[PDB]
């Protein structure tokens, strides 16, 4: 990234020898505004995984159980999509 | 374990 940059200057200065600027800070503020959301939602992760684990003292086997039956239905959900997407592609080169 | 984290989030916000 670095490097590209740099060949672009090089390019720019041979060129030369205020809305750009701007321009770019209104970019570094785009650029941060899903950021800060990311860091707030990794913070509440954060705090509720300290609460389960807090409960990973010991704890009752069913919550595992829960768990694998969203599995198999995440999972065959996933097998809707991607079937899909293989039929549809499968029809794009029939077509 | 972040992505065991996250889905714990998911369980806490489904």
């Amino acid at each position: 990234e670095e490097l590209k940059n740099a060949e672009i200057a090089l390019r720019t200065q041979k060129t030369p020898p205020n809305t750009a600027p701007a321009d770019y800070f209104h970019t570094l503020v785009q650029q941060f505004e899903v950021q800060l959301q990311q860091y707030r939602q990794q913070i509440e992760e954060l705090e509720n995984h300290l609460a389960t684990q807090s409960n990973t003292l010991h704890l009752s086997p069913q919550d595992l159980s829960m768990a694998m039956q969203k599995l198999y239905q995440t999972f065959v959900a996933l097998a809707a999509q991607l079937q899909a997407v293989n039929e549809n592609f499968k029809m794009l080169k029939e077509q | 374990l972040q992505e065991i984290q996250q889905a714990g989030e998911r369980l806490r916000s489904k």
